[PDB]
């Protein structure tokens, strides 16, 4: 099991528990109208990052394994970024990064505007 | 001549190899025989053993009767692919090879009354579950089980060709066993109830006993003389502290090297073997000798009478303790 | 009649397209999976995989293969599998897998009058499972086998465990040399790719390393050599030859122990608990010799006070280190 | 309803010549390629290779395979690939490879109404990448996979990465205990041989080696042994047995360390960065023993002055050597 | 005219029954065998086998393949082997083997106008080799290659060597690394199995192990260390530290020598001749150390007399041990 | 579109791939060319080397003449199985493999005049007979021999496409050699007699020279340091009997461990190599350095004048003798 917390520019998500079974941490976004979309992904081991096209350079995801945290740094903020952000964890063999269904554990949302 | 070609073509017309002899009339009885050409090496590290065999199966097929000049016709292995043959497998096989040098190593013989004999040369790398508590004094009964894959008991039943004990024949010349003695074999038959159904299983256990002389000369003797060397330290004079100190600590180093080699040889199993207990006891003796020297050196300058008493008691006691341990160990592990 | 069965089989196979999924335009085919584990041979830490032999059965339904007038279940020769459609199952974890092939290809096709088909295979698979060896050799691994369809999405095919939790058999009997299988779990899910959503099954074992062998062979030699390094202190400090020889020979013995356990460890290049313990013991013996360095420097330029201080401190410090190590890694 | 697809497939493969590529006399056929990296199982410095498992998708246009009246895509059985033309791709830097074949040949063919074909394979390849281990274990490697067309020149076939930089995915799935991927790169170009010019697609990875294991296991013991060699200076000058035993046993321990890291580390027969450090430490330990020999000859044959000079020099010189070493390679 | 040859071979193969042998009801067909040994690549004592690369040629008469009007020998493609009957000859003592396949399956078929067929293969065979290594490394090994017909008894087929003693060639161009082929023999005999009597040919070699390597590289260090052991007698009886260090360091050196010639020498778990020599040397060093301990107990607890007795006896006893060892193994 | 299918059908009716071109008219002349994509690792233990090549063959087949829109048909490898191709094989090969990455890595090109090019991708693991007396200073000429398996000199004859020297081409980036330097190659042709008949053999010798830096820094230099240590024993005071004894015996143990370290680098051969002689000489010097101390200690008190003489003579002699040994050895073997 994996327990996730989110601390609300700069934002972070801490994870605890069976972190090895779920090495990929995914950041998703959801507005009131649109469904959950993919923002970014980071490996717990190696710190390899993948980004969405819209936030390829504006946002960054980094890793800090000492505290077991993933840091989402936000720059060049637009009003379209106003949404709730979700931290989730994906198993080793669960397909692509871009699909919310593949992610098992979902953290509590964090609303930003 | 062309008579035999016509006969073989008259056999292979309307013959469905997918079906079984007596698919809805009776049970297909397959009489089996094994000739072990060589009993390959037994790998205790992988818990397996290789065996080279001529595997012979005989059954009856009324669809393959003929009345020709020859009572029995001996065909190449090509015919066997065009004829139904039993789907025998090895239940405890890890990976086995049907040899194929210059031809598939198979023979098919058809008798006039429809009796088929099918033989093939195999090298089976069967798995042998091993309990190495008594290593290197352990003995094993490695199994070899075979039976049909798809056909249940109600469809195909295996039998031994002539007699159970005489239906598995081991060649005299072919042994291929380095550190084992083959104490005969025991054959039997039974039924295994899987999820799909009940299957006839023919089993053969080969009884193996490990040879001990290699470990006697190579591990046990150097450890014994190393601990005896540690015992010799007590007879040196007490005033030569650097001599006895070097002796004890470098003897600990020697015991460490020998023990490390012993661990390197033995297979990786997660419990204590007899060799492990022997090595642990010897290492404990070697450590205890140096601790005793340390106490004697502590008491050598103050109340030296106690130091002399300790040295004498150590001389009398430690070799006696090691001898008692050796006698108990050997009487335990060799009288089985 | 026997020839009647031949005619029935020929009629069934005639006009049969192996390339077309059953009910090609209809709902997806429900394939029920079943496994009987024969053995889990190796659990390789260096290669981070494990070998597993299984009887893998798949049940499905094909209306094209329905027959009447033959009450028996037609158990046909395995070669008929070439002329039928079989599901597109494969394993993602396998580094190398093969179907056993001696005396026949170890396959079974069993047809039934209702049209349901059973397809059994004896498969040996070297499945890849990651191992968190940070706490090695006190660790709890979780090695899994993942079953999925390569070609057909969830709209075309559907997987499930036949028998629920009783689908997999043989875990209770199989025993490993170095591990114990605490639990096995069956999971079914759907995984989304770029191409589409595919079905997936998962058989996950939890392995707990048995700890009655590393203590017997790894920790105790280092602990006893450290104890001898402490025995160095109780020798009188004027006997430089004896103390220096004992200390440096203990250092040499620890070096030998470290090198040969490196030879007899999984040899994965990243730090583990046993490496930390061995380096702690090596640092302890090194400090034991450097303590006599201090003593000889001070006495020739009280010294027994330092020896008594070391006598009380070194065992206590090592006991504290052992307690911290055995609490952190438990 | 289902037969109609059968005649569609039959007439598609009727009059279809696999010996001729699409547009045999026409312009070159464009083939897009995607790769999904399942894992990189091994990276062996002994064999200078790495094992890569991947889903390799090829995508091209074949007007001969166009069909009408069936708007849905035909996801056909893998065996259909035997009856179709395929781009005849290969990897130049391969040593040994295979396509996974457990329960089915892990291939997929998907036809589209406009004649487009999507081919897919699951391939394990032991590719060769040469490594410059002069900086080992402080080194950064570059390993590449070189996809190429064998029989068809640049005027017969054209390669490109479908999706551009997004063509290759699954680099997140790569998880090497002793390496970390700092970057991956896609390149497309043409290469000229004697037989003609061919298209080339290169998938490159830069790997940085993690040095925690090496620092823990090789560097520190050789430093502690050197410190123990320095301890000989503080002892005395008349205690010849103790100092000589210390120095010569330190030399023995260094030789043991060098041998048992030679026979346990990967065997690459030429100089490396770790070898320079080890030989420098060996030189320091050897010179400590030579220092005591010089002191003994001076005294028996000022000695305290030489001892003090060695005390205020050997740590300083070793720190200078470490500073030079750890700046040259970082 | 290739058309004439084409129709000739077509009518030859038309009506040819591969299932039936030449003279299926007639007398047995005689197959004459030639061998050309390219090399004996490997000889392993661990696996008890040797690798052998060989051109294996078989000659037999077939009335069904006689042709007229074409004076030349028809050398056909290797694929013609699929359509013709070839003898089923297998190597009984084979473990792993193959026919080479570089650019073609390395086969040759050569027909003659009178029906004679020459069938040649290039075969690599890891044949079993039961070695009696009790005298190792001073042993001679006789391991052979045994060619037999699998399916055809002596009533169906007959084997013989073509050219008699000149049937096998290439033995004297073989240069093994640590072996020397002394003699080779060819035998022909009938072997009775349960199914029937079959013809067997046996190609036997006698191998002598070269000894210069071993005497230089294994024996000599453990003889010179035993000679170091005797320096203990010439030092003093009062000098305790020096003599104890010499004795135990000799013991440790012998232990290291034995434990490493373990992993370098091949793995054969049973006692050998080298083991007896190493054990004797170890016993001699151990006895020398016991001799010093006895002297020390006598003096501190006549000593010069025992030292002189040991000086005279130990070299003499070691020379006697060497004499009885080398006479028993030569 | 369909013209090429008709042409290919017209080529493969009446064609017999069993019969070579000119079966009873002429000698089939095959023009060969090799492009060495990589020169794989050279294994002294197995006495073998690996080489990854594009093996090219070319010959004229009059049965495959055609007239059409295209001068050259660049057909796939499926066509290669339906026509006659030479049965080339490597005489010294051990276990070669024709790569099969997604298809057989072959290409076939048929010209209108009947000419035919057939190229293949191979990884040949050939055997290199090595004489290792001068190890690690040895140099080898590893061979690569190939020719037809079945067709004799009177049936199939092999030739080089453009020139013997310029035929075998080695890629600039395809080195794959760790402890060897490739000093070019020499190409040649010849005839090999056999039991079946005479055969044409194309030969290519690759000249390799070992690199000595690995051994110099790993084996030679530690042995030199240990013997130098053994020789510093003479300068130590003769009254320190335990110190000299432990020093000498531990030096002997250090030399034993170094010899064991150099054990594994050697391959198993029945003759002493150069490094074996160096190790033996160093080990004997270490032996003598402590026999010297033994005799000195024997004469230390009964004849004290003599012991100092022995120490001085040994001090002057042992370094000089090892120096001349190094000079002779490193001049002879270089
Ligand atoms: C060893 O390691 C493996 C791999 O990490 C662990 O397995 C995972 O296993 C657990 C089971 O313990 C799985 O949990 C389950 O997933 C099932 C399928 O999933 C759905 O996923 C989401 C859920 O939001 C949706 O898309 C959709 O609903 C899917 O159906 C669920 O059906 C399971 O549900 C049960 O639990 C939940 C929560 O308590 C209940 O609400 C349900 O009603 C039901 O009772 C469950 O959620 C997990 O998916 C696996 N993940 C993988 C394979 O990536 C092993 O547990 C671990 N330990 C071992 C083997 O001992
Ligand atoms: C390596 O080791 C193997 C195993 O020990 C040796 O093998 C044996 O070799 C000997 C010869 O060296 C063989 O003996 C010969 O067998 C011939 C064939 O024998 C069978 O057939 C005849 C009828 O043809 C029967 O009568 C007989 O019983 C067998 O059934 C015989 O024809 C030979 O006879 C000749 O020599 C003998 C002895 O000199 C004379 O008395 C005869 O008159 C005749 O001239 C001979 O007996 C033996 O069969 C081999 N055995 C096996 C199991 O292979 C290798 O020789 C050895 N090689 C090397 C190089 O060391
Ligand atoms: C690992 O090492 C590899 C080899 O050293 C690195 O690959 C080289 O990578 C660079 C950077 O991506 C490439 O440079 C580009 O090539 C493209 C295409 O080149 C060709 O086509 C043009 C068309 O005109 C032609 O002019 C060129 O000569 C080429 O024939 C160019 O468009 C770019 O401008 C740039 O030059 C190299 O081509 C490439 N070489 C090889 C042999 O692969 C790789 O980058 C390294 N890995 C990492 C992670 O950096
Ligand atoms: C297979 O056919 C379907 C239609 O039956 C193609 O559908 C596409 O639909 C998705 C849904 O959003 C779009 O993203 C794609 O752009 C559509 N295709 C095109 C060409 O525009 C589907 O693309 C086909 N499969 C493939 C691999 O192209
Ligand atoms: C065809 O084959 C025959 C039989 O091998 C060849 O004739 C033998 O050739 C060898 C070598 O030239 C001679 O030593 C023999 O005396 C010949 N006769 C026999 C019975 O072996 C013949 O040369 C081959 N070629 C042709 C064109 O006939
Ligand atoms: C074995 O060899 C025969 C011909 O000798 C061939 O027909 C068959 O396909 C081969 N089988 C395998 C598994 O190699
Ligand atoms: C490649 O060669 C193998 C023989 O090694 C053969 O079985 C296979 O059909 C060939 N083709 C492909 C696509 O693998
Ligand atoms: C092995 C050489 C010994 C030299 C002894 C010198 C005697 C004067
Ligand atoms: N069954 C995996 C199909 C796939 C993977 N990647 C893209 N498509
Ligand atoms: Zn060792």
């Amino acid at each position: 099991q994996v327990q996730l917390q989110e601390s609300g520019l700069r934002l972070s998500c801490a994870a605890s528990g069976h972190t090895f079974n779920y090495p990929i941490m995914g950041w998703f976004r959801q507005a009131p109208g649109k469904e959950r979309e993919f923002v970014g992904a980071i490996s717990w081991s190696g710190g390899s990052t993948s980004y969405a096209d819209s936030v390829k350079d504006r946002f960054t995801i980094s890793r800090d394994n000492a505290k077991n945290t993933v840091y989402l740094e936000m720059n060049n903020l637009k009003p379209e970024d106003t949404a709730v952000y979700y931290c989730a964890a994906k198993g080793r063999y669960s397909g692509g990064l871009y699909y919310p269904t593949n992610y098992d554990y979902w953290g509590q949302g964090t609303q930003v505007t | 001549t062309t008579v035999f070609t016509r006969i073989l073509d008259r056999l292979l017309d309307g013959y469905d190899n997918r079906l079984r002899p007596g698919l809805g009339e009776r049970v297909t009885e397959v009489k089996t025989d094994i000739f072990v050409t060589s009993f390959g090496p037994v790998s205790d590290h992988d818990m397996e053993y290789t065996i080279d065999v001529f595997f012979r199966q005989s059954w009856k097929d009324e669809r393959l009767k003929f009345k020709g000049p020859m009572t029995v016709l001996r065909l190449n292995n090509l015919m066997a692919s065009k004829i139904w043959t039993p789907d025998t497998f090895f239940h405890n096989g890890k990976k086995s090879v049907a040899h194929n040098m210059t031809m598939p190593n198979k023979l098919l013989r058809i008798t006039e009354d429809g009796t088929l004999l099918y033989t093939m040369r195999l090298t089976v790398r069967a798995e042998c579950p091993m309990h190495l508590e008594d290593f290197p004094m352990d003995a094993h009964a490695c199994p070899l089980k075979f039976g049909s894959y798809a056909y249940t008991r109600a469809e195909v039943v295996y039998e031994w060709t002539r007699e159970p004990a005489r239906s598995v024949v081991v060649a005299e010349d072919g042994s291929r066993l380095n550190q084992y003695d083959l104490l005969g074999q025991t054959v039997d038959s039974g039924i295994v109830q899987s999820s799909t159904g009940e299957y006839v299983v023919m089993t053969t256990h080969f009884h193996l006993k490990r040879k001990i002389g290699y470990f006697v000369i190579q591990t046990y003797l150097p450890c014994i003389m190393t601990v005896i060397l540690s015992q010799v330290s007590f007879w040196l004079n007490r005033e030569s502290v650097p001599a006895r100190t070097v002796f004890g600590v470098t003897t600990v180093l020697t015991m460490t090297t020998l023990s490390i080699s012993a661990r390197n040889s033995l297979p990786k199993v997660a419990y204590a073997t007899a060799m492990d207990w022997f090595i642990a006891v010897c290492y404990a003796f070697v450590f205890s000798a140096l601790i005793e020297f340390a106490t004697v050196n502590y008491f050598t300058k103050s109340q030296p009478a106690r130091a002399a008493k300790i040295d004498r008691l150590s001389r009398i006691a430690f070799p006696l303790l090691f001898g008692i341990f050796n006698l108990v160990y050997w009487a335990t592990y060799l009288n089985r | 009649n026997m020839s009647f069965v031949k005619e029935t089989v020929d009629k069934l196979l005639k006009g049969y397209d192996i390339r077309l999924r059953p009910d090609f335009g209809g709902p997806p085919v429900c394939v029920g999976m079943n496994i009987d584990i024969a053995s889990i041979d190796m659990v390789s830490e260096v290669n981070m995989d494990y070998t597993l032999t299984m009887y893998f059965q798949q049940y499905w339904r094909d209306k094209r293969l329905a027959y009447s007038g033959i009450p028996l279940n037609l158990t046909l020769d395995n070669r008929v599998a070439d002329q039928l459609w079989v599901p597109d199952t494969y394993f993602l974890n396998d580094k190398k897998s093969f179907v056993h092939g001696v005396t026949v290809k170890n396959r079974m096709i069993r047809l039934h009058p209702d049209g349901t088909v059973l397809y059994g295979l004896r498969i040996t698979t070297t499945a890849a499972c990651m191992m968190d060896l940070r706490r090695y050799p006190l660790d709890e691994q979780n090695c899994t086998l993942e079953i999925e369809s390569y070609g057909y999405t969830t709209d075309d095919i559907e997987f499930y465990w036949r028998g629920g939790d009783k689908a997999v058999t043989g875990v209770e009997r199989i025993e490993l040399p170095q591990f114990s299988i605490v639990e096995h779990r069956l999971v079914s899910r759907n995984v989304v790719f770029a191409t589409g959503a595919y079905p997936r099954l998962s058989l996950s074992f939890r392995l707990k390393r048995n700890i009655g062998y590393f203590i017997l062979q790894t920790y105790m030699p280092s602990i006893l050599i450290t104890i001898l390094s402490w025995v160095s202190f109780w020798i009188n400090y004027d006997a430089s030859a004896a103390r220096v020889a004992l200390g440096i020979t203990t250092v040499l013995t620890m070096t030998t122990i470290n090198t040969h356990l490196r030879e007899t460890l999984p040899k994965i290049p990243y730090v583990k608990a046993i490496d930390m313990y061995l380096m702690g013991c090596f640092v302890f013996v090194f400090l034991a010799l450097l303590e006599y360095a201090f003593v000889n420097y001070i006495f020739f330029s009280r010294a027994a006070a330092i020896d008594r201080w070391s006598r009380i401190v070194f065992p206590f410090t090592f006991s504290l280190f052992n307690l911290v190590y055995w609490l952190y890694y438990v």
